[PDB]
């Protein structure tokens, strides 16, 4: 009869056939990931082509139902999600060119092999050949050689490709009634039609700048401390007044600073909280790790894992004969099928990763009652944030003492909390200016504020201004230095890590206030608290049915992303860094004083 | 995937109790006539459940048998079995033989 009932029946048929087809595609991807064989690749490609053709046909059929004659918010949300053209609005030649460009960037990044000139008989790939060198070497010119040679090869291959990529993506985005591709990425946080809880695409950049202005003193003090410690490690290269050299940050790009914990430890004489040896002494299998994680999730009041989870997941490396991807991934295959693909070792990192991926599984299980096209996070930040809060809670010494992994006579003094908080800041705080600078640069590239001949002159200017990192030698416009990273070269949004980082500590403060924890925020554990799990599950059950602002009101009581929980989390470390930076100079100079 | 089990997804009105609908006529959700072709706004009523062994317990196939017991004015003849206490002779007992 009416247009709304027609759209509801069309959505019902859509949902029903989509769930099955997404299941078939996801199962083919699972069979590829646990068994890398060419027929599984062919089955994955066939299932993916069927899934994409089905999404094309339902996008073609959904647009015939006009939006303004539908009043139900969930139906309008699913119809808005379905009616996106995607690349279909672009011409077939340009769509084929864009797909070819994306695939060849994927092959260039995946099969990029770089080694030393005059010794070409064998070469090292990025993972794990160059990752281990970047994370463990202490030699200045070796890291400089690896950094400059990999940005030479990758940038000189990818620069015309990226110049075509920006034009094609801007053409596709303006064909979809967006200002640029940056506006297309910012449209994930756009809320329209809800009274009071509306969020705009232009408000996101203002909120990011407003939060980063409060991030900036803590990052300045951390940068000054890391600069002083790297001056101790490398005597003559680092200047007291200037920025950090780019190849000394412990990773290939500067994404994380967590590989500088050995060099920048405050109290080396004090012990670590490493529990690896205790699990080796008690012979903890990966099955015991996941059972302890399940005990953690039933302690907070969340549902326990299904029988199909234990039957169908691969929680151990299969062997030499069978090849599998080693990266830990939680799979919501559909139809109540939840799996974890992780090559779990007996380490603390794999235990925290198991908690993180089982948090992903719990988030996927919570919105199983929702319709298929609403089975996602409210934004891209929440899905990672609910895993990162489990990574926060599981890492606490109280959790290790509670499960018996730590000695009951372990002395928790202020020095171990300071160095633990510094490690968490090097992991968490250090990625924030890099993420903000990368996303702001990509937004200015898509918006056309920066011309193609001035991309790099601005970019290093941004890096000195924001990240406080100086280039070793100047780069001309033949280089493509951003696109050596995985997410930017393979068309992925990058603001999800910034939003995840802020939502992580907002959720942590909300659940610790729910759990009535009476100490420091980093000393807080959300185990044994049913009310914290209920407050979590109220947001978890919504999925994408409700706006992320309303979900954030449901958790923390605020209508916007907030920066104060992060600063409250690192406040002992902030006071300690302010005490330690009395003699030294906080802040950096954009001049060429260290090296150029 | 077992596609042999189907379910009726649409119909203009709800079913009466103990009604069976085996019609395979194209559901008309819109004002336009379907004319027997599953085009725009016209969908097929019966949809399969792709039953796979790796499914969740809320999606696994369940065989359901519903037994309906009615009493009508005719004499009821499908009676549940009664038991037989071991016969005792030569003693004063309370006997119940076939009512
Ligand atoms: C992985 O693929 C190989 C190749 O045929 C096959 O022999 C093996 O059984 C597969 N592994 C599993 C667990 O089925
Ligand atoms: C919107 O539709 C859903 C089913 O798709 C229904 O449960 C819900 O009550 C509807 N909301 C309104 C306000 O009509
Ligand atoms: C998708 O593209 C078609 C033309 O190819 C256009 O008519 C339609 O409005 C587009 N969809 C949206 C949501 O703008
Ligand atoms: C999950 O918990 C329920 C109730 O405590 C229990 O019956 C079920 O066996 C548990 N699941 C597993 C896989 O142990
Ligand atoms: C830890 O506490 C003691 C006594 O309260 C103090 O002397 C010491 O400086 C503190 N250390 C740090 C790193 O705050
Ligand atoms: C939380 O509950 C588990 C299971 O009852 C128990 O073993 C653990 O000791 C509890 N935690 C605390 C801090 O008491």
């Amino acid at each position: 009869s009416t247009i709304e009932e027609q759209a509801k029946t069309f959505l019902d048929k859509f949902n029903h056939e989509a769930e099955d087809l997404f299941y078939q595609s996801s199962l083919a991807s699972w069979n590829y990931n646990t068994n890398i064989t060419e027929e599984n690749v062919q089955n994955m490609n066939n299932a993916g082509d069927k899934w994409s053709a089905f999404l094309k046909e339902q996008s073609t059929l959904a647009q015939m139902y006009p939006l303004q004659e539908i009043q139900n918010l969930t139906v309008k949300l699913q119809l808005q999600a379905l009616q996106q053209n995607g690349s279909s609005v672009l011409s077939e030649d340009k769509s084929k060119r864009l797909n070819t460009i994306l695939n060849t960037m994927s092959t260039i990044y995946s099969t990029g092999k770089v080694c030393n000139p005059d010794n070409p008989q064998e070469c090292l790939l990025l993972e794990p050949g160059l990752n281990e060198i970047m994370a463990n070497s202490l030699d200045y010119n070796e890291r400089l050689w690896a950094w400059e040679s990999w940005r030479s090869e990758v940038g000189k291959q990818l620069r015309p490709l990226y110049e075509e990529y920006v034009v094609l993506k801007n053409e596709m985005a303006r064909a979809n009634h967006y200002e640029d591709y940056g506006d297309y990425w910012r449209g994930d946080y756009e809320v329209n039609g809800v009274d009071g809880y509306d969020y705009s695409r232009g408000q996101l950049i203002e909120d990011v700048e407003h939060t980063f202005e409060e991030i900036k003193p803590l990052y300045e003090h951390l940068h000054a401390y890391v600069r002083a410690k790297l001056m101790n490690a490398y005597p003559s290269y680092i200047s007291p007044i200037g920025c950090l050299p780019a190849h000394l940050l412990g990773d290939m790009w500067g994404r994380f600073w967590t590989n500088l914990y050995s060099l920048t430890v405050p109290f080396g004489q004090k012990p670590n909280i490493d529990v690896t040896d205790a699990m080796v002494d008690q012979a903890w299998d990966a099955q015991r790790i996941f059972k302890e994680a399940e005990k953690f999730f039933v302690s907070v009041g969340l549902p326990n894992m299904t029988q199909g989870f234990w039957e169908n997941s691969m929680l151990t490396d299969p062997g030499n004969v069978q090849k599998a991807v080693c990266h830990p991934t939680a799979w919501d295959l559909g139809k109540g099928d939840f799996r974890i693909l992780m090559c779990t070792k007996v380490t603390m990192d794999d235990f925290l990763t198991a908690h993180h991926e089982m948090g992903h599984i719990q988030y996927d299980m919570a919105y199983a009652a929702q319709p298929f096209l609403l089975r996602n996070g409210a934004n891209e930040g929440f899905h990672e944030a609910v895993g990162e809060i489990m990574s926060l809670s599981a890492a606490t010494p109280k959790h290790l003492k509670s499960i018996g992994l730590l000695s009951p006579d372990f002395q928790e003094d202020n020095e171990t909390e300071i160095n633990f908080l510094l490690k968490q800041a090097l992991t968490i705080v250090g990625t924030l200016p890099f993420t903000y600078m990368l996303e702001k640069w990509r937004w200015m590239v898509f918006k056309g504020e920066i011309p193609k001949d001035q991309w790099m002159k601005k970019w290093w200017e941004m890096k000195r201004e924001i990240v406080g990192v100086v280039e070793p030698v100047p780069h001309d416009e033949t280089y493509c230095d951003p696109a050596s990273l995985f997410h930017v070269s393979n068309d992925y949004s990058f603001i999800r890590y910034y939003t995840r980082t802020l939502y992580q500590f907002q959720f942590q403060e909300a659940l610790c206030q729910a759990a009535k924890h009476e100490g420091p925020l980093h000393k807080c554990d959300i185990s044994n608290s049913t009310e914290a799990g209920q407050k979590l599950f109220n947001m978890l059950r919504l999925g994408k049915s409700e706006p992320w602002t309303l979900a954030l009101e449901n958790v923390v009581g605020a209508k916007n992303m907030n920066v104060r929980p992060l600063l409250n989390y690192f406040e002992p470390l902030f006071t300690w860094l302010k005490d330690q930076n009395k003699n030294s100079f906080v802040g950096w100079s954009t001049d060429w004083s260290p090296y150029a | 995937g077992n596609y042999n089990y189907l379910y009726r997804l649409f119909r203009k009105s709800n079913l009466k109790p103990f009604e069976r609908d085996i019609s395979t006529e194209i559901y008309q959700a819109g004002s336009t006539p379907c004319n027997g072709v599953k085009g725009f706004n016209c969908y097929f009523p019966l949809q399969s459940y792709g039953f796979q062994p790796t499914y969740g317990v809320g999606y696994q196939p369940y065989r359901v048998v519903v037994l309906s017991f009615e009493l009508l004015h005719a004499p009821a003849t499908v009676c549940g079995p009664k038991k037989s206490t071991n016969l005792v002779k030569n003693k004063c007992v309370n006997f119940n033989f076939n009512g």
